[PDB]
């Protein structure tokens, strides 16, 4: 992930940014202590 | 019988040197292209990170 | 680059310009950036304070051994620099 610790409230949504090195994003990510797991389908970069 | 100072020594000073024009990349895959302008001699050196 | 002017025969140790204060360099910090006259322009009817940065005249003037202008050069380390000095003599 690009950050580290983010600020939550009782309820809502918040947006995280990362850098991977897999055709494909399946991670478990961490929020508070609490997992959960992240399907996609990612593309090959442009910028040579 | 004697010695003699050998007058105009050799100390450091500062001075300068030309800044060459910088080249335009022109990238590709696994690799790049440097157009390269330089109306006098200039050296090009490239090293790989590993 | 720097403009100064100084008098026909000028007495030994008078004020021609500062350097520092021209310049715009910090005065608590010329002998930690090593000030020093360049070896390349030597004058010997000039000479200027390491601690203050203030030219002063050395040796009397002459016009009939100088002629004209007088050049003088001064380099800065941390980070290198060089600075130009130039000095008109009237009649």
């Amino acid at each position: 992930l690009k950050e580290a610790t983010t600020h939550v409230t009782a309820v809502g949504s918040i947006t995280l940014h990362f850098s991977t090195s897999s055709p494909q994003a399946n991670f478990i990510v961490s929020l508070c202590g609490k997992k959960s797991t992240c399907n996609a389908e990612c593309k090959p970069p442009a910028d040579h | 019988q004697g010695k003699l100072h050998i007058p105009f020594r050799l100390t450091p000073t500062v001075c300068p040197v030309p800044l060459a024009h910088t080249p335009t990349v022109m990238k590709w895959f696994k690799g790049i292209t440097l157009h390269l302008t330089a109306t006098r001699p200039t050296l090009l050196t490239t090293r790989k990170l590993g | 680059q720097l403009h100064y002017t100084v008098q026909e025969e000028q007495e030994h140790g008078t004020f021609v310009g500062n350097i520092a204060e021209d310049l715009g360099l910090d005065i608590t910090k010329l002998s930690a950036r090593r000030f020093q006259t360049a070896p390349n322009s030597r004058s010997p009817y000039l000479e200027l304070n390491l601690e203050t940065g203030v030219l002063y005249v050395n040796e009397k003037i002459d016009r009939e051994q100088i002629c004209c202008l007088l050049h003088l050069e001064v380099f800065l380390e941390n980070p290198l620099e060089l600075f130009r000095v130039e000095i008109e003599v009237l009649d």
